[PDB]
C-alpha cells in the first residue's frame, strides 16, 4: 500500500553531498508522514494470507485439526 | 514474581546458576548417542 | 488395430482396449491422485480419490476401475474433479489421528501429499474422532492402525503378492477395522513389503521405528547379496549409517519387494563386525595390529609356501572383484586350489558354458512358462522373490507347478510328484503320469535348486535332470530360445565365483590340505581346523567375526555390499553392481584391495590398482561381469547333455530335502543375518 | 567442431601470447620474492612458474587457451600491481599441508576410499 | 606349459565369431572328453572380436586372437594351446 | 570465421577442481527410483548424475558425521541423458550411465476379480 | 549416566573433557517422571489429550482405551488412561 | 489471489512485438510473463544492438541497467543465461533482455552502452565464469585474490575445495583442502506428487 498514503519525494536540486544530506533529512520527515497514515488507517484483519499452502497454519489449528497439522508438517519440512 | 508468583512443576531448580564457564561446573559438550557399530571381540580361550 | 484414441483433455493418446481412465492419464503424463490402486494389485475402489470427470458425463468416473471407452476426455483437473478431490480428502482426514509429528510416514505419506498438492487448507470436522485398537501383527511391523484408511491393499498383497491370505476386513460402518480377527501373526517372507504398500502410516516397520525422517536420509541405489535373486534395493543412509533398505523397483529381477531378510539384517551388519586387523599372540589370542604387520604375517607363510599348499575356501557373500583378486593372487604362486563352499556338481562341462549352473529362462520367463518342474529346492525361502514369480504366473497366468521334494508349503497349489531322486529317472521313462502333463506343455521349464546339488549324489541328481530335460525337449519340441533347463542358486557369490573359474566344492581341499589357507569371506564349516595340517595357517578375510575368525591365524578385516562398488550376479547371469553407501568401518579395507595389497607385499603384485583396472580385469576372465544389467542369450544345452550321458552315477533313494523347511529356517543364513538382533527376535518369535 | 575464436585463431597464434605471459612471470618472480619479502628462492619461484604453465601443458583446443592466459594475466595483475600479499602467493607453494603418497601400498594403509 | 586353463571369448551374433561358435558346437564336447579335468571356458563377450585367452602355470596368460577364422584353425589353434 | 576443433571441449582446466577431485571421482548418470513408500512419480522424472560417497567418519567432540570430500552433496539435474554424458566429459569425471527403467504396461480390469475360475 | 546409558568408556579419551569439569547430567529422568503420574480411569471407550492446556499443549489425539488388559498412553505425554 | 491487471500484459506485450519488429535480426523470442514482464531474448550477437536500441529510442528509453545476472543452467548446451534487466524512467516500464552464453563463448560487453554493468559483468565473470570482450578492466571482484574456480556454477560446492586457518609454525594464514566438522545435511525435499498441469 504506497498507494494509498500521501507523501512527497524529497527531489535535490543540484546533487552535492549537501543537497543528498538535505534529501535524507527530509525522507525522514516524509516517513513520519507516511507512519503518522498508517496508525491512523490500519485495518482490523489476518495478518497473513489465509492459504494454509503457503502461510503457516495458526497454533490452535494445527493442534486440533488433521488438515492443518498436515500442511503445518509439509510447510515446515 | 512476588505479586503473582510463577508456577512450580516438580522438576524446575531451586537453585539457579550464574555463568559457570572460567569455574569447573561448565558444560563440556559430549556426544549422548551410544555406539553404533559394535565389533567382534576376538575369542579370549586359546585355540 | 486394437488401438481405441481417447482424449485426455484432448491429447489423443491411444490405448489398448481394456486400459483404465487412470492409466490413460499415465501416457499423456498426467497423475490422478490415488489410494487403494497399486499397478501390481487388483483394483478396489475403496477410496474413490482418483474421481475423475469424462466429458458430457452426467457423474465423475474411478478413474482406476473404469475401462476407458473411444472418445472420452477426462477434464482431470476440471472443477468438478476438483470438488470430487476437496471433497474426498475432507473425509480421509475427518477420522485420521494427527500425529503425523508420529507417524514416521511423515515425508513418506502418500495422504499428506495429496492432501497438500490436490486437497484443502482446512477442516470442518469440528465432530468427534474415532480410535481403533492397535495390533501385535508381529516383530517386525508395527501397527498403529488407527492410522488406516481402509484402502485394502494390504489384504491385496497379502492374498494377491504374498499367498498368506490372513489379513482382512472385520465389520462394517466407520469401524471396519483391517486387522486379523484372532491375534495370529503375519508370518511369511515377503512380510516387509506392506510397510512399504501401506501409504498410511498405520503399520510401519518396528526396527526402523524412530531413528530417523525420510528428508535426511541419503539414498544410495545398491544391490541384494542375501539371496541370490540379485534383488535391487535403495540403502538408506543418514550421517554414515544405514537406516533402511526398502525395494527400488526392476521389472525382471525383484518388481517393486524385497525378502524379510534383506530389508530387517541391515541392523545385523552393525554388530559383531570386524574392524581391525587382528594376529595371533605368541599367548594365543588375536591381537589387534596394524595393517603392515599382519600382511606380512600372511605374505611371509605365502611365500615359504607353493602351490597346492595354499588353498582359498570363499563362499557366500564376497564380490567378483575380491574373486578375480584371491584367483591372481594365488595362481602367482599355482595353486588354482580356489574353491566355493556350495558343491555344483563338475564331472560334466561344469563351469564350462554357463547354462549348467544358471535359470537361463529369465525371472521374467517364469511368467511364460507353462509347467515348472521344481526339483529338491523350497523357492518359498531359497528365493523368495522367484517364489512369488511362480506366485503371479499361477494367479494371473496359468502356470501348472510340480515338485519333486519334500511336500512343502509353496505359497501356491503345486502337485507333489514325490520325495525321491529317482523318480526323476520316472518321468524320463514316460512312466510317471506328469509325463504326459509336459507332453501337453509347449514352454516347460525344470527348476534344479542348488541344496539338492549339495548331497553326495548330486552330479548324478543333475545328470538324471538333464535326461528328462532332454526328451522333454524332444517330446514338446519346444522352440530353441525357450530353455527348459535352469538351477537357481542360494548363495550370492556362486555364479559370479563360477563364472571367473573358481571350481565348486572344497573336494579338492579335502583330497591334499593346504598348509595355507585364505578363507575369502567363510563362515561355512567345510573344512576345519583339526581337518588342516598340523600348521593350520589360515587367514579370515571378511566383515564379522562368525565361524571362521576364532579359528584364524590372521584377521585382514573387509567389507560388505553396503560399503563397496563391488559387482555380484544373480542366478540368470545378469551382473549388478553394489554402490559405496556408507564408507567401510575401523581400519577395514574393500576386499580387493586387502588382495592387491598382501600381493605387493609378496612380490607377485596383481597388475590392478584401481576399480576400473579390477574391472578390465574380470572383462578378460568373463563377459557378464562387465555388461551389467543384461542377461546372457545363447547357451548351449546339447553339447552339456553329451557330457552329461558319458557320466555314470546313482542317484540313492533317499529323499531329497530343502535345507529352510519351515521358516525360522529362513530367518539366520548368512553371516550379516546371523549377526542380526532383528533376525534373532523374529527367530524366537517363530520358536 | 565448428567453433567460434576467442582470441586466438590456432593454437599457433595462442602460443604466442603464452609465450608472453611466462616472459611476464618470469620477469616478475624476482620483484615479488623482494616486495613480499617471501622466503623463497627466486629460481625456486621461477620454476613453479613453470610448472604451472605446463600442468596446463596437455590442452589443444585454441579457444581453452586463450582463456587460460587470460585469467593468467589476471593473476599476475593481482601480484605485481599488489593487492595479493603474501599469504595469497605463498599458497602456491602449499607449504604449510602433509603431501599425499600416491602409492597403492601407501593409500591402502591410510584411507578408505583413495 | 603347464597349462591351466582356456578361455574362449567367443561374441555371440558376431560376424567374426561364427568360426568360434562353429568350434564349439562340433568339436568342443570331443575336446573336453579328451582333456577330462582342463577347464575350457565358453564365455561370451560383446562388441569385441573373439580372444582364446590361455593361462599357463604360475600366473602367466597368453593371448590368440580368434577374429575372422575358421572352424579347424579354431580347432588347430585350440590344439596347439594343449601342446 | 569460425575455427575448426575435433578436441572434446574439455574444459578441466578452466573449472578449477583440485587434481585429486578431478582424476579419482566417478559419477553416475542415473535416474532416481522412487522410494517404495510413496506412489508418486515427480521424482522419477529428470536424470541427475551424482558423484561418488566418500568417507564420513564421527566427529570426536560432538559425534557428528563428519565429510573431507567436498562433491559429496553436489547433485546435479540434467533433463536428458545425452546432456547429462556432455557434463561428466567436458568436467573430466568418469561416468557410468543406468538406462531409466520404467514401469511396463500392465494389464488391469476391475472384472478379472470376480472370475469363474482364475 | 545420562537418559540414554551414556557413559565413556573407562579407557575413552573424551573423558579427559570431563577432567577438571562438570560432565552435564540431569537428574530429573523422563523415563521415570512419566511413571510417577498415576493412569486416568476414564469412564468413555476413546478419550482425548490435547496435552494439557489446548494450544499450549500437544496436537490434540484420541486414544482407545478398549483393551482392557493394557492402558492407552498418549503418544506425546506418555500419560496413560484405563478405562 | 493476487490482483492482475491485464492493461500492461497488453501494453508489455505490443511494445515486445514493436522491439522484435525492429530488432529482428536478433531476437529470437519474446514473451510476457503472467507476472506482466516483458523478456525479449536476444542471439548473444544482438548483445550491444538490442541494447542500444532501448537506451537510444524515443518511442522506448530504458536510460539505466537494473541487474546483469546470469543463471546456470547446466543442462543447456549454453550454460549461462546473461538475464539484462531494464528500467525506463520515461515510460515507468522494465523489460528484460536475456542472452546465451557457453563457459567458453564470451558475450560482448556492454560498458559502452551502460556503465553500471563495468561492475556486474566483473561479478558475472567471477562467478559464472563467462568472459566479456571489450571490458574495460575485468577481473575479479568479490572472490578471494587467489581463488580458483567460479563459485556461483551449479558444478561447484557450497563448501568449496578451500578454507583457511593460521598456522603457528610457518606463522601465516594458509589454505588448506576443506575438512568440515559436520557436512551439509542435505535434506531431499521435493514431493513425489505434481501440482498442476503447468
Ligand atoms: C612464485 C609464484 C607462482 C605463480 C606462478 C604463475 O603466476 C601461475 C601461472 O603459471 S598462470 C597459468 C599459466 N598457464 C598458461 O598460460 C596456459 C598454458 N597453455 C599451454 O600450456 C598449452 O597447452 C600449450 C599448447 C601452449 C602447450 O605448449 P607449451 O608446453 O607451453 O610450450
Ligand atoms: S499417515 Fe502418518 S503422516 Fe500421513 S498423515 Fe496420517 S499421520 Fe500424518
Ligand atoms: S493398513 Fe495400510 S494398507 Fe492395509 S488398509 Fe490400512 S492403510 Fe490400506
Ligand atoms: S484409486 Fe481410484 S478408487 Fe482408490
Ligand atoms: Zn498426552
Amino acid at each position: 500500500v504506497y498507494d494509498q498514503v500521501e507523501f512527497d519525494v524529497p527531489i535535490g536540486s543540484r546533487g552535492d553531498c549537501y543537497d543528498r544530506y538535505l534529501c535524507r533529512v527530509e525522507e525522514m520527515r516524509q516517513s513520519l508522514r507516511i507512519i503518522e497514515q498508517c496508525l491512523n488507517k490500519m485495518p482490523p484483519g489476518e495478518i497473513k494470507v489465509d492459504d494454509a499452502k503457503v502461510s503457516p497454519p495458526k497454533r490452535a489449528e494445527m493442534k486440533t485439526s488433521m488438515e492443518s497439522l498436515i500442511h503445518h508438517f509439509k510447510l515446515y519440512t | 514474581p512476588t505479586t503473582n508468583p510463577p508456577t512450580a512443576r516438580k522438576f524446575i531448580w531451586t537453585n539457579h546458576k550464574f555463568n559457570v564457564s572460567a569455574t569447573p561446573e561448565q558444560y563440556v559438550p559430549y556426544s549422548t548417542t551410544r555406539k553404533k557399530i559394535h565389533e567382534w571381540v576376538p575369542p579370549s580361550t586359546p585355540y | 488395430s486394437n488401438l481405441i484414441e481417447v482424449f485426455v483433455d484432448g491429447q489423443s493418446v491411444m490405448v489398448e482396449p481394456g486400459t483404465t481412465v487412470l492409466q490413460a492419464c499415465e501416457k499423456v503424463g498426467m497423475q490422478i491422485p490415488r489410494f487403494c490402486y497399486h499397478e501390481r494389485l487388483s483394483v478396489a475402489g475403496n477410496c474413490r480419490m482418483c474421481l475423475v470427470e469424462i466429458e458430457k458425463a452426467p457423474k465423475v468416473v474411478a478413474a482406476c476401475a473404469m475401462p476407458v471407452m473411444k472418445g472420452w476426455n477426462i477434464l482431470t483437473n476440471s472443477e468438478k474433479s476438483k470438488k470430487a478431490r476437496e471433497g474426498v480428502m475432507e473425509f480421509l482426514l475427518a477420522n485420521h489421528p494427527l500425529d503425523c509429528p508420529i507417524c514416521d510416514q511423515g515425508g513418506e505419506c502418500d495422504l499428506q501429499d495429496q492432501s497438500m498438492m490436490f486437497g484443502s487448507d482446512r477442516s470442518r470436522f469440528l465432530e468427534g474422532k474415532r480410535a481403533v485398537e492397535d495390533k501385535n501383527i508381529g516383530p517386525l511391523v508395527k501397527t498403529i492402525m488407527t492410522r488406516c484408511i481402509q484402502c485394502t491393499r494390504c489384504i491385496r498383497f497379502a492374498s494377491e503378492i504374498a499367498g498368506v491370505d490372513d489379513l482382512g476386513t472385520t465389520g462394517r460402518g466407520n469401524d471396519m477395522q483391517v486387522g486379523t480377527y484372532i491375534e495370529k501373526m503375519f508370518m511369511s517372507e515377503l512380510s516387509g513389503n506392506v510397510i512399504d504398500i501401506c501409504p498410511v502410516g498405520a503399520l510401519t516397520s518396528k526396527p526402523y521405528a524412530f531413528t530417523a525422517r525420510p528428508w535426511e536420509t541419503r539414498k544410495t541405489e545398491s544391490i541384494d547379496v542375501m539371496d541370490a535373486v540379485g534383488s535391487n534395493i535403495v540403502v538408506s543412509t543418514r550421517t554414515g549409517e544405514v537406516m533402511r533398505i526398502l525395494p527400488r523397483m526392476h521389472e525382471d529381477i525383484n518388481e517393486e519387494w524385497i525378502s524379510d531378510k534383506t530389508r530387517f539384517a541391515y541392523d545385523g551388519l552393525k554388530r559383531q563386525r570386524l574392524t581391525e586387523p587382528m594376529v595371533r599372540n605368541e599367548k594365543g589370542l588375536l591381537t589387534y595390529t596394524s595393517w603392515e604387520d599382519a600382511l606380512s604375517r600372511v605374505a611371509g607363510m605365502l611365500q615359504n609356501f607353493e602351490g597346492n599348499a595354499v588353498a582359498a575356501i570363499a563362499g557366500g557373500l564376497v564380490d567378483a572383484e575380491a574373486l578375480v583378486a584371491l584367483k591372481d593372487l594365488l595362481n602367482k604362486v599355482d595353486s588354482d586350489n580356489l574353491c566355493t563352499e556350495e558343491i555344483f556338481p563338475t564331472e560334466g562341462a561344469g563351469t564350462d558354458l554357463r547354462s549348467n549352473y544358471l535359470l537361463n529362462t529369465t525371472i521374467a520367463g517364469v511368467e511364460e512358462a507353462d509347467v515348472v518342474l521344481l526339483v529338491g529346492t523350497n523357492p518359498r525361502f531359497e528365493a523368495p522373490l522367484f517364489n512369488a514369480r511362480i506366485r503371479k504366473s499361477w494367479l494371473h497366468n496359468d502356470l501348472k507347478v510340480a515338485l519333486i521334494g519334500s511336500p512343502v508349503d509353496l505359497t501356491y497349489r503345486y502337485d507333489h510328484l514325490g520325495d525321491s531322486p529317482k523318480i526323476l529317472q520316472d518321468i524320463a521313462s514316460g512312466r510317471h503320469s506328469f509325463c504326459e502333463v509336459l507332453k501337453d506343455a509347449k514352454k516347460p521349464m525344470v527348476v534344479l535348486g542348488s541344496s539338492a546339488l549339495q548331497r553326495d549324489d548330486g552330479a548324478a541328481i543333475l545328470v538324471a535332470v538333464s535326461n528328462m530335460v532332454q526328451k522333454i525337449r524332444v517330446t514338446t519340441g519346444v522352440a530353441a530360445e525357450w530353455k527348459v533347463m535352469n538351477i537357481l542358486h542360494r548363495i550370492a557369490s556362486q555364479v559370479a565365483a563360477l563364472d571367473l573359474g573358481y571350481k565348486p566344492g572344497v573336494e579338492a581341499i579335502r583330497k591334499n590340505p593346504p598348509k595355507m589357507l585364505f578363507l575369502l569371506g567363510a563362515d561355512g564349516g567345510c573344512i576345519t581346523r583339526q581337518d588342516l595340517p598340523k600348521d593350520c595357517f589360515i587367514v579370515y578375510q571378511g566383515h564379522h567375526g562368525d565361524v571362521g575368525a576364532p579359528m584364524a591365524d590372521v584377521i585382514l578385516p573387509g567389507a560388505a555390499y553396503t560399503e563397496k562398488s563391488a559387482t555380484y550376479v544373480n542366478t540368470e547371469g545378469r551382473a549388478q553392481q553394489t554402490k559405496v553407501a556408507v564408507t567401510p568401518p575401523g581400519l577395514a579395507r574393500e576386499d580387493w584391495k586387502i588382495i592387491r595389497a598382501l600381493s605387493e607385499i609378496a612380490g607377485i603384485t596383481l597388475p590392478y590398482d584401481t576399480l576400473d583396472q579390477v574391472r578390465n580385469r574380470l572383462e578378460e576372465v568373463s563377459p557378464n561381469l562387465v555388461r551389467y544389467d543384461d542377461i546372457e542369450e545363447t547357451n548351449y544345452f546339447q553339447q552339456a547333455s553329451e557330457l552329461a550321458k558319458l557320466v555314470n552315477q546313482e542317484v540313492l533313494a533317499d529323499p531329497l530335502v530343502p535345507p529352510q523347511l519351515t521358516i525360522k529356517d529362513f530367518y539366520m543364513t548368512d553371516s550379516i543375518s546371523r549377526a542380526s538382533q532383528t533376525m534373532a527376535k523374529c527367530v524366537k518369535a517363530v520358536t | 567442431t565448428s567453433v567460434k575464436p576467442i582470441f586466438s585463431r590456432d593454437l599457433n597464434e595462442a602460443k604466442r601470447r603464452v609465450r608472453e605471459l611466462y616472459r611476464a612471470w618470469y620477469r616478475e618472480v624476482p620483484n615479488t620474492v623482494h616486495l613480499m619479502q617471501l622466503d623463497i628462492t627466486v629460481k625456486q619461484g621461477r620454476d613453479k612458474v613453470r610448472e604451472m604453465f605446463m600442468k596446463n601443458a596437455h590442452v589443444t583446443d585454441p579457444r581453452v587457451v586463450d582463456l587460460l592466459v587470460i585469467k593468467g594475466k589476471m593473476e599476475l595483475q593481482e601480484t605485481i600491481k599488489v593487492w595479493k600479499q603474501r599469504t595469497h602467493v605463498m599458497r602456491f607453494f602449499h607449504e604449510t599441508e602433509t603431501p599425499r603418497p600416491k602409492d597403492f601400498l601407501s593409500k591402502f594403509y591410510m584411507g578408505h576410499d583413495p | 606349459l603347464g597349462l591351466r586353463e582356456i578361455r574362449v571369448h567367443l561374441c555371440q551374433r558376431s560376424p567374426g565369431s561364427q568360426g568360434v561358435r562353429d568350434f564349439i558346437v562340433q568339436r568342443y564336447v570331443e575336446l573336453k572328453k579328451a582333456h577330462p579335468n582342463l577347464p575350457i571356458l565358453i564365455r561370451e563377450c560383446s562388441e569385441v572380436q573373439p580372444k582364446l585367452w590361455a593361462r599357463y602355470a604360475f600366473g602367466q596368460e597368453k593371448t590368440v586372437s580368434l577374429n575372422n577364422l575358421s572352424a579347424d584353425e579354431v580347432t588347430r589353434a585350440m590344439q596347439n594351446v594343449l601342446s | 570465421q569460425l575455427i575448426t576443433v575435433d578436441e572434446k571441449l574439455d574444459i578441466t582446466t578452466l573449472t578449477g577442481v583440485p587434481e585429486e577431485h578431478i582424476k579419482t571421482r566417478k559419477v553416475r548418470i542415473f535416474v532416481p527410483a522412487r522410494n517404495n513408500m510413496q506412489s508418486g512419480v515427480n521424482n522419477t522424472k529428470k536424470w541427475k548424475m551424482e558423484f561418488d560417497t566418500r568417507e564420513r567418519w564421527e566427529n570426536p567432540l560432538m559425534g557428528w558425521a563428519s565429510t573431507a570430500d567436498p562433491l559429496s552433496n553436489m547433485v546435479l539435474t540434467f533433463s536428458a541423458k545425452e546432456d547429462a554424458i556432455a557434463f561428466a566429459e567436458k568436467n573430466g569425471w568418469s561416468y557410468d550411465v543406468e538406462e531409466k527403467k520404467v514401469p511396463k504396461p500392465k494389464s488391469k480390469s476391475y472384472g478379472a476379480n470376480f472370475s469363474w475360475n482364475k | 549416566i545420562t537418559h540414554t546409558g551414556q557413559v565413556y568408556d573407562e579407557k575413552d579419551y573424551r573423558r579427559v573433557r570431563f577432567v577438571d569439569r562438570q560432565k552435564e547430567v540431569n537428574e530429573n529422568f523422563a523415563i521415570d517422571l512419566i511413571a510417577q503420574q498415576p493412569v486416568n480411569e476414564v469412564e468413555h471407550r476413546i478419550i482425548a489429550c490435547d496435552g494439557g492446556g489446548g494450544a499450549l499443549g500437544h496436537p490434540k489425539v484420541y486414544i482407545n482405551l478398549d483393551k482392557e488388559t493394557k492402558t492407552g498412553t498418549c503418544g506425546y505425554c506418555g500419560l496413560q488412561f484405563k478405562q | 489471489v493476487r490482483p492482475r491487471s491485464d492493461v500492461t500484459h497488453k501494453q508489455l506485450s505490443a511494445f515486445g512485438e514493436y522491439v522484435a519488429e525492429i530488432l529482428p535480426k536478433y531476437v529470437q523470442q519474446v514473451q510476457v510473463s503472467c507476472l506482466d514482464e516483458l523478456e525479449i531474448c536476444i542471439h548473444p550477437d544482438g548483445v550491444i544492438p538490442t541494447l542500444t536500441f532501448l537506451r537510444d529510442h524515443t518511442n522506448a528509453q530504458f536510460k539505466s541497467l537494473a541487474d546483469l545476472t546470469a543463471v546456470d543452467v547446466p543442462t543447456r548446451q549454453n550454460r549461462f543465461e546473461i538475464v539484462y534487466n531494464l528500467l525506463s524512467l520515461r515510460f515507468n516500464s522494465r523489460i528484460r533482455v536475456k542472452t546465451y552464453a557457453d563457459e567458453l563463448t564470451p558475450i560482448d560487453s556492454i560498458v559502452s552502452v551502460h556503465i553500471a554493468a563495468n561492475w556486474y559483468e566483473r561479478e558475472v565473470w567471477d562467478m559464472f565464469g563467462v568472459f566479456f570482450f571489450n571490458h574495460p578492466d575485468l577481473r575479479r571482484i568479490l572472490t578471494d585474490y587467489g581463488f580458483e574456480g567460479h563459485p556461483f556454477r551449479k558444478d561447484f560446492p557450497l563448501t568449496g575445495y578451500v578454507e583457511l586457518r593460521y598456522d603457528d609454525e610457518v606463522k601465516r594464514v594458509v589454505a588448506e583442502p576443506v575438512e568440515l566438522a559436520q557436512e551439509f545435511r542435505k535434506f531431499d525435499l521435493n514431493s513425489p506428487w505434481e501440482a498442476f498441469p503447468a
